[PDB]
């Protein structure tokens, strides 16, 4: 029965090791992403949560019929 | 926010052109032909400095 239907314990052991490594890395990445989201939304100094401002290319830099703009 | 610098009244005194608008208009073309250089200098100062206190002379 063992020879026909089942493998040795090492296969399940090392597959468990691989699964545990993947899951632990995913958990750490989730916590890191939450912290990064919090910091980026608080400071606004990252790529995320960038809200539009007025384009400076819309300004007319011409004499304006009055010396003081 | 700091105080505003202003010229003294004595600095603002100058001989005045006291002819009416009709007199100025009647001579406008020749006046612009003859006195062009100081007027253009004043206008360039006015549009570059953007401050009336820097183009008094
Ligand atoms: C001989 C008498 C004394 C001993 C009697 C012992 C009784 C045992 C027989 C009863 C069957 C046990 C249940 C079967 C469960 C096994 C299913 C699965 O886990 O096994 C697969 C094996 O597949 C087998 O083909 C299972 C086939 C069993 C299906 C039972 C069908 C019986 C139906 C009855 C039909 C009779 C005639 C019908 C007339 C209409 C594994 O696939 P594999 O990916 O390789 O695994 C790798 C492991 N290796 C490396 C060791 C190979």
């Amino acid at each position: 029965i063992a020879r026909t239907f089942y493998d040795g314990p090492e296969k399940n052991y090392e597959k468990t090791m691989a699964i545990l490594q993947i899951e632990a890395e995913k958990a750490e990445l989730r916590l890191k992403e939450l912290e990064v989201r919090r910091l980026m939304r608080a400071r606004g100094d990252g790529p995320w949560y960038q809200y539009p401002t007025i384009d400076k290319a819309l300004i007319d830099h011409s004499p304006k019929t009055t010396p003081d703009n | 926010p700091g105080i505003v610098e202003l010229p003294t009244l004595e600095d603002l005194k100058v001989q005045e052109v006291k002819v009416s608008s009709s007199v100025l208009k009647a001579a406008a073309h020749h006046y612009g032909a003859q006195c062009d250089k100081p007027n253009k200098e004043f206008m360039l100062c006015r549009w570059e400095e953007k401050d009336p206190r820097r183009c008094l002379e």
